[PDB]
């Protein structure tokens, strides 16, 4: 008959987990009940310092301001060209802020997905290392180039024809340092304004000035670049200026530094000569189509995770391959895989494999001139 | 590089009706049409070329 202790603490721990989690919401809304009536301030920058009291700021939506500091601002973090805090209606300075991030740089920042590293691709080893060499003991090792006494080279440039991997391999090398890839598509810029893709220029090259390992990658670079005109249409007027925006401060009169610019195009017979000379972009990298080795190199690499059964002469389906590519090649094993399901074999066998590259003859009787080499 | 392998991969043509398509072409559009059925349409499909 002692049973009113249960009861009791039944009741109470009823009460007490209730009371918990509904002054704990009653909490959560307290303090987002509090946090209700502040009002917010304005972004600007500051052009300089006039006097001990006085300082010249220009926000980013229009005109120029004189104000003060509060009273406790540190009057020497205000370098010009700090961002700072202004109010509403009394607009004086408030806080001083941390630089601005343009979250377009994020959406090419953050949105590295994983991948396989540099062992991946092949059948050109030439380029892997020389990348290597050009790129990562610079910025590993600088006093092998400091000893000589020679200034490393800044920009390079790979090109060749279309599906030479010239996209993986800086993919490879996004696998392979991880440090700070800003790989802009370049096509995703220009979007209709009047200044506004100069200012994410500028904003790419102090963010990158800052981040000290940066790695600069501008992929397709042929639409942004063109060569010149002779004034026809009126957007190419702000494409070249968009254009002399790179050619200036990549640069410019402050030198940059480990800066390294990775370049990528499609035919590069139509860039600028002002974007072609050496300087800007150092050694022209070029890739071309791969050989009977590194035929087989990029077929056994494909080759790998296929069920199949060891029967395959690799060096048939290689005879039969002339002229391809880094995604011919895969074309081949995925038809490969497809002529598998076809008829329902549930491995692969190996005359799948020539009626693949059979489909790739007849795929590759449509397309030609795949030579642009520049200047 | 629109296409080089598999930007598109699997390249496929149209071909045109040989013969015997464009008697099944004319006797699919013709099957909602009331039909007096005294015509071969492999006559039909013999005679019209291309
Ligand atoms: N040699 C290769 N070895 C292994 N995989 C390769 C090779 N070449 C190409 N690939 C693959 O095929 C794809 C082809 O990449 P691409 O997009 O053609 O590079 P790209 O610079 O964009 O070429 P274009 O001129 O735009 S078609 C790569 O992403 C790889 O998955």
């Amino acid at each position: 008959k002692l049973l009113e202790h249960k009861e009791i603490d039944g009741r109470l721990k009823e009460l007490r987990e209730q009371l918990k989690e509904l002054t704990k919401q009653y909490e959560k809304s307290e303090n987002d009940l509090k946090a209700l009536q502040s009002v917010g301030q304005i972004v600007g920058e500051v052009l300089k310092q006039l006097t001990e009291e006085k300082f010249i700021v220009k926000a980013t939506n229009g005109p120029r301001y004189v104000v003060g500091c509060r009273r406790q601002l540190d009057k020497s973090k205000l370098k010009p060209g700090t961002r700072v805090a202004l109010d509403m209606t009394t607009l004086t300075i408030m806080r001083y802020l941390p630089r601005e991030v343009d979250p377009l740089v994020y959406n090419m920042s953050h949105e590295d997905p994983g991948n396989v590293s540099y062992s991946e691709i092949g059948g050109l080893s030439e380029q892997i290392r020389e990348l290597r060499e050009v790129i990562e003991l610079p910025l590993t090792n600088p006093e092998l180039f400091q000893r000589v006494g020679i200034i490393p080279p800044k920009g390079c440039l790979l090109y060749g024809p279309p599906g030479t991997g010239k996209t993986l391999l800086a993919r490879a090398v996004a696998s392979q340092l991880d440090c700070n890839f800003l790989k802009v598509v370049s096509s995703s810029i220009v979007d209709k304004y009047i200044g506004e893709s100069a200012r994410l220029i500028r904003e790419m090259f102090n963010y990158a000035r800052d981040h000290q390992p940066c790695i600069i990658f501008m992929d397709e670079i042929d639409a942004i670049g063109g060569r010149r005109f002779s004034e026809g249409t009126s957007a190419d007027r702000e494409i070249q200026r968009t254009l002399m925006e790179l050619l200036n401060q990549m640069d410019g009169f402050d030198t940059l530094h480990r800066v390294k610019m990775i370049m990528a195009t499609n035919r590069p017979d139509t860039l600028d000569p002002a974007l072609l000379r050496p300087g800007r972009l150092d050694r022209k990298i070029h890739i071309d189509l791969p050989n009977e080795q590194a035929r087989l190199d990029i077929l056994k690499i494909h080759a790998g995770p296929i069920t199949k059964h060891g029967e395959i002469d690799y060096e048939a389906i290689v005879k039969l391959s002339d002229g391809f590519n880094g995604a011919d090649l895969r074309n081949v094993c995925t038809e490969a895989g497809m002529f598998a399901i076809r008829a329902d074999h549930d491995f692969v066998v190996q005359e799948d494999f020539m009626k693949a590259v059979r489909k790739v003859a007849d795929s590759k009787k449509l397309e030609s001139k795949l030579d642009y080499k520049p200047v | 590089a629109l296409l080089r392998s598999g930007r598109l991969d699997r390249k496929i043509e149209f071909p045109m009706p040989n013969e015997e398509a464009r008697a099944r072409i004319m006797q699919i559009h013709s099957r909602k049409m009331n039909v007096s059925p005294d015509v071969n349409y492999e006559e039909l499909a013999r005679c019209t070329d291309d």
